[PDB]
């Protein structure tokens, strides 16, 4: 099969242009289509041989001759605020890259660490919860309970509609016999400075 | 119009079987290649293609995995998955336009495969003793097997993570950004009947 | 006053762009369309249907807008051409042109299709009215005419090899699909195509400067010339008569099976005899068997009379439009069925016209009166042949769209094959073996009645 790559999975754009591009592991002669997915519905067609709209709206365009193709968004709005994937038309196994935008906003972390319940506790069970509501970018999460630990659960929302700044929840899943090690610490690590570091005992 | 209409989502066991069901309208089905896709964790794959009236084209990957048929006497198109157990993921039913390979109509349907079927428990996360202008409070819902709502008395600050599995049951927490504190509660609702409601007490 | 040589061969060449124009296109445009310019088989027939059909009608009404042309210090004819060829030239080359436009590629090949069809007739009409106007002797008229009949077969033979042999080896990639499941770019080739329409350009500018140079107008005009009013009237009488109307019937339905062969015979070649490299000589062959079968279907032509000869001619194919869609045909077979489609293709093309001058004589002997005998039944002709082939090659391309026919695609499936074979093995059968029919019905019998009708030329 023909191998398809979106080097860029995560785009920034507001209001003025994006150009997704998509790279071809072989000569795919001008065939590839662009599908635009919101979160939770279908792909929908956008562009077919690399230049061709269906019934989409003008500010989506596409250019390419062949193994490097890209789509443009001349005036992106919120509803092209979407994951967009290239697809080749060339080969008989169809293959997809998958590529994503979201607005662009300033910086600024914030961390709060709270200590399992007296309910969670009785019933065998220690979970203690970091949460890192408001930021923008990626982060790195690291938890000492006096010694690195890699037993946590990881999640992210995607991007807050007013805000524009993302949020992580890191879980420690410790059972009541294993709940002596001393003090436990969150340790988030953004494009900042330091780590923010916020402990209980 | 061309509309493709799935089956709901289902719930097979570990090694079970599940038919995917697309009903065709608007088009001769037996015309068209009706294909199927894979998206697990936004990565779109190809399972296969069905012409309606003969051939099925598989992947080399879903050899076997993968059983499509087409029932031509109705508009349906089905997709028979045998083995399972990282399957979980949402299948489509696309068709190519009969000269392009690009699929200008498409589905959607989401298969679970996992094990068991238990009511959410909340625990009432809340501060560690301090406080400085707003304070995060939080909720945690831990073991459940369906798609829960996590919601919090009329106020708008809140931050529901996606769920997350551990083990066989899934994990899911909140939080809310709260200046004043008189009173928070978190309450929860879940599709097999648990709406427990717990509030958040200081320290 | 008689005409020069030099000054009929030049008349002559003057009528070689449209020959070869048409003839590139006919044999190409669909396979461009389809596999090169990478439109929708149903927007690829509108183009071919709307193109053809707005030929045929703007044939007439150029017609009577040179018909009401005044006399300039140029000709009658000579501004025409002059003011046609050099926009003529421009949408040819904008036909084979694949613009970047996001939506509306089939605007483009129609607006620049329609606008070529209507200046190349502003430039053929005129021209096949020059004939009258080059010189007032009937034999010269005649010889001018054959010189232009030769350099319409030879130009007919020389775009074929053109074109051919510019769009070949410079072969695309295929888009293989879920059938075929278990370097030269395709900008390569839509160049190629570009080379192509400036090489014919280049000749249609250079074949109208000679046009310009070698012909004069001699505006004596016969003294009085008659004008056609009675258009509608002398069709129906033309209409009217037997032979006539079965000779119409006749030739355009087997002109029709042989321009639904045209088209369709470039895409038979490249998915159903697997000749995606090849089929651009194989149409060669078949043009150049063409070039040396006139001569031979002439001398059958007083052979063994007129009516066997326009028997055999049309079914000359038959047999081998059966062979090619049932036996494999790997190599050579093929080209021997080309070969033999060289022939009949000549022969359904020669025979008709020899035809004709019985049923003129007929004509005239039944209708003393002479109210366009010729003009107005070549002009019928003319009209219903294009706008019947371009009904066939649009319902031809909307049936390959309903089969599911795939962009370029290397295999085809076996409805879109399937639909090839028909449309180069059932429908030209069906037409051909429709007008012998309408042949059979033929009361003139050729020199039975013909020469008999040659004494009433005598007695009148
Ligand atoms: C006998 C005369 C022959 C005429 C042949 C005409 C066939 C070609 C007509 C144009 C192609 C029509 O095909 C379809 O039409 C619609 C309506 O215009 C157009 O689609 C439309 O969708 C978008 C929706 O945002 C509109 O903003 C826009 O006006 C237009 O692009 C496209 O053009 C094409 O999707
Ligand atoms: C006889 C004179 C003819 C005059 C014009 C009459 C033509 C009437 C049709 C005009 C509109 C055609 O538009 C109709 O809609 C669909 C889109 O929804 C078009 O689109 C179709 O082809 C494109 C390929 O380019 C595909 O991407 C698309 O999935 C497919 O549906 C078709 O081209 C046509 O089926
Ligand atoms: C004698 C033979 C030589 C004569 C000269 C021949 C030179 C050929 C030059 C043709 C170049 C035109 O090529 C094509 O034209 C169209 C005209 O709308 C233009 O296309 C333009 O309009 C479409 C409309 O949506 C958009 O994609 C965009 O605005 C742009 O691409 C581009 O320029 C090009 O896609
Ligand atoms: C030296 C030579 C210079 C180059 C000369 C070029 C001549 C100019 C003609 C170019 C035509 C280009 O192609 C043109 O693109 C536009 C936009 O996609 C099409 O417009 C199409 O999309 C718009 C949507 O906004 C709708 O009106 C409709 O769907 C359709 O009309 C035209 O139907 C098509 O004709
Ligand atoms: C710019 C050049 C590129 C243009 C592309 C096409 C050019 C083709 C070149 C054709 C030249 C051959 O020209 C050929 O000459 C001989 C005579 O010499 C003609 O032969 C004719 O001459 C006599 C004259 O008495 C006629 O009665 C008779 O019908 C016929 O034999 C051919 O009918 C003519 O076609
Ligand atoms: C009666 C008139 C007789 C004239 C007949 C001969 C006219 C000239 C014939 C055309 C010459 C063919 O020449 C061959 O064509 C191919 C077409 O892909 C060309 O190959 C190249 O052409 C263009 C030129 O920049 C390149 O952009 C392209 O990358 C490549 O395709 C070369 O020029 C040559 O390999
Ligand atoms: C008697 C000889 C007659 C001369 C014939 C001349 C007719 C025109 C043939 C020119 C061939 C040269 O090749 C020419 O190169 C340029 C640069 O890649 C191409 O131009 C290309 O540029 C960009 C980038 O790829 C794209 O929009 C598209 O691929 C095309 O427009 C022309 O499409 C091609 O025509
Ligand atoms: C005697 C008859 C003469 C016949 C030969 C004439 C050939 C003249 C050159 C035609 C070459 C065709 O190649 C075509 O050239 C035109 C420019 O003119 C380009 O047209 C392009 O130019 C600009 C870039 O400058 C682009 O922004 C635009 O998309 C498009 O209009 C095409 O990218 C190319 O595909
Ligand atoms: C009335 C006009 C008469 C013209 C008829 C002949 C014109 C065409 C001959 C051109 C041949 C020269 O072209 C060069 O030679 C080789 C010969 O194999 C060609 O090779 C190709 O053409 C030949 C036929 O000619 C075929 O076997 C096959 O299509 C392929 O092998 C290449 O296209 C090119 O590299
Ligand atoms: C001027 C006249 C021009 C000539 C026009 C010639 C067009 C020829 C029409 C061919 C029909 C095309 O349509 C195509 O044919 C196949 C025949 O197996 C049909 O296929 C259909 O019928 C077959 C029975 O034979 C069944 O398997 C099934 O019902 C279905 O597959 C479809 O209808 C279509 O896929």
């Amino acid at each position: 099969a023909l191998d398809i790559n979106s080097p860029e999975a995560e785009k920034n754009a507001k209001g003025a242009r994006a150009r997704i591009t998509c790279n071809a592991g072989n000569q795919v002669g001008s065939a590839v289509a662009w599908f635009n997915q919101r979160p939770g519905d279908p792909a929908s067609l956008l562009t077919y041989w690399a230049a061709t709209e269906k019934g989409v709206a003008g500010k989506q365009s596409a250019q390419g001759a062949s193994t490097k193709f890209s789509m443009s968004s001349a005036g992106p709005e919120a509803p092209s605020l979407s994951s967009y994937w290239c697809l080749l038309f060339e080969k008989g196994a169809f293959s997809f890259g998958g590529s994503k935008l979201n607005p662009r906003e300033g910086a600024g972390p914030q961390a709060s660490i709270l200590p399992p319940s007296a309910d969670l506790n009785t019933s065998g069970g220690a979970a203690v919860v970091c949460f890192l509501p408001n930021w923008y970018g990626n982060i790195t999460v690291q938890w000492k309970t006096e010694a690195p630990q890699s037993q946590a659960n990881m999640s992210w929302p995607g991007q807050a509609g007013a805000n524009a700044a993302y949020a992580m929840a890191a879980v420690l899943a410790i059972t009541k016999g294993d709940y002596g090690p001393g003090s436990f610490t969150c340790n988030a690590s953004n494009r900042g400075t330091g780590p923010f570091a916020m402990s209980l005992n | 119009a061309s509309k493709l209409e799935l089956s709901g989502p289902a719930e097979p066991r570990g090694s079970k079987s599940a038919q995917i069901t697309c009903k065709a309208k608007g088009f001769p089905e037996a015309r068209f290649w009706v294909f199927w896709l894979f998206q697990r964790a936004a990565a779109l794959d190809w399972p296969a293609a069905n012409f309606s009236g003969g051939p099925v084209q598989f992947e080399s990957r879903f050899q076997g995995n993968a059983s499509l048929k087409g029932s031509q006497a109705q508009a349906n198109a089905e997709l028979n998955i045998g083995a399972l157990g990282s399957s979980t993921a949402t299948y489509r039913c696309g068709w190519k336009l009969a000269n392009g390979g690009f699929f200008p109509s498409w589905g959607g349907a989401n298969v679970n495969g996992a094990a068991g079927a238990k009511a959410p428990a909340v625990y009432p996360v809340e501060i560690s003793g301090a406080g400085t202008g707003s304070v995060t409070l939080g909720c945690l819902v831990k073991g459940y097997n369906a798609k829960p709502n996590l919601t919090w008395p009329g106020a708008s600050g809140a931050l529901t993570f996606p769920s997350e599995l551990n083990g066989a049951l899934w994990n899911l927490a909140s939080a809310v950004t709260g200046s004043g504190f008189p009173s928070a509660t978190c309450a929860v609702g879940f599709g097999a009947a648990t709406d427990v409601d717990k509030k958040v007490a200081a320290a | 006053s008689r005409l020069s040589v030099c000054s009929k061969l030049c008349y002559a060449i003057g009528g070689a762009p449209y020959q070869i124009t048409g003839c590139a296109i006919g044999f190409f445009l669909q396979i461009y369309l389809l596999d090169v310019a990478l439109l929708d088989p149903f927007y690829a027939s509108i183009i071919l249907f709307v193109g053809r059909a707005w030929d045929a009608v703007t044939d007439p009404t150029v017609g009577f807008l040179v018909s009401r042309t005044p006399w300039t210090r140029f000709g009658r004819m000579m501004p025409w051409i002059v003011l046609s060829t050099p926009f003529a030239v421009l949408c040819y080359f904008l036909i084979w042109y694949v613009p970047s436009v996001d939506q509306g590629k089939v605007v483009w090949y129609l607006i620049f299709y329609c606008c070529f069809q209507t200046l190349q007739t502003c430039f053929h009409v005129p021209y096949s009215a020059l004939t009258m106007f080059i010189s007032t002797e009937q034999k010269e008229r005649d010889s001018a005419t054959a010189y232009r009949m030769t350099v319409e077969v030879l130009g007919t033979l020389i775009g074929t090899a053109i074109q051919g042999q510019i769009v070949g080896m410079a072969n695309a990639p295929c888009i293989s699909t879920e059938i075929d499941l278990q370097h030269v770019s395709l900008q390569d080739l839509r160049n190629a195509y570009m080379i192509a329409s400036g090489v014919i350009c280049a000749i249609y500018v250079v074949c109208a400067v000679v046009l310009f140079l070698g012909v004069k107008e001699q505006k004596d005009t016969c003294r009085v010339r008659t004008e056609p009013m009675s258009f509608f009237q002398g069709i129906c009488m033309v209409m009217g008569h037997g032979p006539y109307a079965k000779l119409v019937m006749g030739f355009l339905f087997t002109s029709l099976a042989f321009m639904l062969l045209e088209g369709n015979f470039a895409l038979f070649c490249i998915y159903n005899l697997g000749f995606r490299n090849d089929f651009q000589n194989v149409l060669l062959v078949i043009m150049l068997s063409a070039t040396l079968a006139i001569p031979f279907w002439q001398w059958f032509l007083t052979k063994f009379g007129k009516k066997t000869a326009v028997y055999i001619g049309t079914t000359s194919v038959v047999p081998f439009l059966i062979s090619v869609v049932l036996v494999p045909s790997s190599l050579a077979v093929t080209y021997i069925a080309s070969f033999a489609a060289g022939v009949s293709v000549a022969a359904a093309f020669l025979l008709p016209w020899s035809m004709l001058p019985d049923v003129v004589d007929d004509f005239k002997v039944q209708n003393p009166e002479s109210q366009g005998h010729e003009a107005i039944f070549y002009s019928f002709y003319v009209f219903f042949t294009k706008f019947a082939s371009g009904v066939s090659l649009g319902v031809s391309t909307l049936s390959l769209d309903f089969a599911g026919y795939v962009t370029r695609g290397c295999t085809q499936p076996g409805e879109v094959k399937l639909t090839l074979k028909i449309l180069v093995s059932a429908a030209p059968i069906v037409l051909i073996i429709i007008g012998l029919l309408i042949f059979i019905s033929y009361p003139i019998n050729e020199e039975k009645r013909q020469g008999n009708r040659k004494l009433l030329n005598e007695q009148r």
